[PDB]
C-alpha cells in the first residue's frame, strides 16, 4: 500500500481494485449481451469460465491483501472504488442464477459463479476484521447493500427457495411418494408433494419444475437435485448470513 | 436563457429546469426499443 522508505509510492491495492472494477465492467457488458438469447453458446461458456477465473484470483488477491487486521489496507478498500464492483457482481449473480438454473447445460458456469459469490462473500466478511461499532467500513458496506437491495432480495429468495428442499426431501410426504429406496420421482408426484407441502407457492413450484430436467420416462432424480442445488446454497447463505 | 447576468437581469429557470426520469444502458435501451 505505502512505500516508506521510496521517493515515489504506488498504491498496488487501489491498482488492484481498478482492475477488477474493469473486469466487473467486462463480465456485466458481456452477461448483458447473452441476457436475450435462450442459450449460451459454447465459445460464451468458455469465455465466462475464464473471465470468473480472473475475478477469482482478483478477489483472492484482494482478501489475502486485508486478512491479518491490516487497517491500512482496509481503510484504502473502504474509499477505494471496491463498492461499485460489488454492486455490479450483485446485479450478475442475481441474474445469471436466476438464468443458468433452468437450463441443464449450464452446470459447470453456475458452479463457477457460485463460487465466484463465495469469494465474493469472504472478500466482504474480511473487511469487516476487526470492526468497531458504529464503524465508516460498515456504513459504507450498508450503502452499498440498499443500493443493491433488488438483487440482494433475489439472491435471498433464491438461497431460501434452495434451503427448503431438503426439508421437503426428508418429509414424511415426499418418503411416501417414494415408498422404495429407488429415488427417481416424477413431475406428478413431485409437484403434488411440492402442493401438498404448502410452503412452495405457483411461482416457487413453477420455477423448481423448470430448474429440473425432464428425462425420456419423466422422472427425475431428486437426490442429485437437491444435492446439487442445497450444497453451494448452503455454503454460501451461511456466509452471507 | 443566460444566467451570468442575474444581479441585473433575473433568469426564468422555471423553463430551463429538466427532469431525469430513465437513466437505462445502451443495451437495455436498444432491448426495450426492440420489445
Amino acid at each position: 500500500r505505502t512505500q516508506t522508505g521510496n521517493n515515489t509510492t504506488v498504491n498496488i491495492i487501489i491498482s488492484t481494485v481498478d482492475y477488477l472494477l474493469r473486469v466487473q465492467e467486462s463480465i456485466s457488458d458481456f452477461y448483458w449481451y447473452y441476457s436475450g438469447k435462450d442459450v449460451i453458446d459454447e465459445q460464451g461458456q468458455r469465455n465466462f469460465s475464464k473471465a470468473i477465473q480472473v475475478a477469482k484470483q482478483v478477489f483472492n488477491t484482494l482478501t489475502e491483501y486485508i486478512q491479518g487486521p491490516c487497517t491500512g489496507n482496509q481503510q484504502s478498500l473502504a474509499h477505494s472504488r471496491l463498492w461499485d464492483a460489488v454492486v455490479g457482481f450483485l446485479h450478475v449473480f442475481a441474474h445469471m442464477q436466476m438464468k443458468l438454473s433452468q437450463d441443464s447445460s449450464q452446470i459447470e458456469l453456475l458452479k463457477e459463479l457460485m463460487d465466484l459469490q463465495k469469494d465474493m462473500v469472504v472478500m466482504l466478511l474480511s473487511m469487516l476484521e476487526g470492526n468497531v461499532v458504529n464503524g465508516t467500513i460498515g456504513k459504507q458496506m450498508v450503502d452499498m447493500l440498499v443500493e443493491s437491495s433488488n438483487n440482494v432480495e433475489m439472491i435471498l429468495k433464491f438461497f431460501d427457495m434452495f434451503l427448503k428442499l431438503k426439508d421437503l426431501t426428508s418429509s414424511d410426504t415426499f418418503k411416501e411418494y417414494d415408498p422404495d429406496g429407488k429415488g427417481v420421482i416424477s413431475k406428478r408426484d413431485f409437484h403434488k408433494a411440492m402442493e401438498s407441502h404448502k410452503h412452495y407457492t405457483q411461482s416457487e413450484t413453477e420455477f423448481l419444475l423448470s430448474c429440473a430436467e425432464t428425462d425420456e420416462n419423466e422422472t427425475l432424480d431428486y437426490e442429485e437435485f437437491v444435492k446439487r442445488f442445497h450444497e453451494p446454497a448452503k455454503d454460501i447463505g451461511f456466509n452471507v448470513a | 436563457e443566460s444566467t451570468s447576468n442575474s444581479k441585473n437581469v433575473p433568469p426564468d429557470l422555471s423553463i430551463c429546469t429538466f427532469v431525469l426520469e430513465q437513466s437505462l444502458s445502451v443495451r437495455a435501451l436498444q432491448e426495450m426499443l426492440a420489445n
